């Protein structure tokens, strides 16, 4: 139910803590079942560290903590 | 319920919940959805700061949630 909300964020952009703090900018390619989630065009940020650029990023879902959906999703329409 | 009750409660009041996460954190704001695991679809977050508009958070930061209503008179 709300695995497949995840789903349908593929293009989006969004960014993603990890358990450990560490902050993901970047655009979803595709989530699957276990949230894990795979990025293109990312920024990855360390706490208290320059950030580093790179082209894609593969996340474990239970390396995630939480998704900053952007401001404009339909949360509505998304959960018919 | 456990915290499911607090939740569902909470979506059909549209009242605004703390959820105390995992290391401490806490966040405040509205629940729209929300599963059997605790993942939460939130609106209008604010993280102990930080404020987030819509957020997706997964179920396993969380110890408690307890409700914050507003409520009229002494």
């Amino acid at each position: 139910k709300l695995v497949r909300f995840l789903m349908k964020l593929s293009h989006e952009t969004v960014t993603i803590e990890l358990k450990n703090g560490t902050q993901v900018h970047g655009t979803i390619t595709g989530v699957d079942v276990s949230m894990n989630t795979h990025l293109k065009a990312v920024k990855m940020t360390l706490k208290n560290r320059e950030p580093v650029q790179l082209e894609t990023l593969s996340i474990r879902g239970n390396n995630i903590r939480y998704f900053i959906l952007p401001d404009s999703l339909p949360l509505d329409t998304l959960l018919v | 319920t456990g915290p499911l009750s607090v939740l569902t409660q909470s979506v059909k009041n549209n009242t605004q919940v703390l959820i105390n996460c995992r290391n401490n954190k806490k966040l405040l704001g509205r629940v729209k959805a929300f599963d059997r695991h605790c993942n939460m679809v939130l609106e209008n977050v604010k993280e102990m700061d930080r404020y987030i508009s819509k957020m997706f958070l997964r179920g396993d930061s969380v110890i408690v949630v307890l409700r914050n209503p507003l409520i009229a008179g002494k």
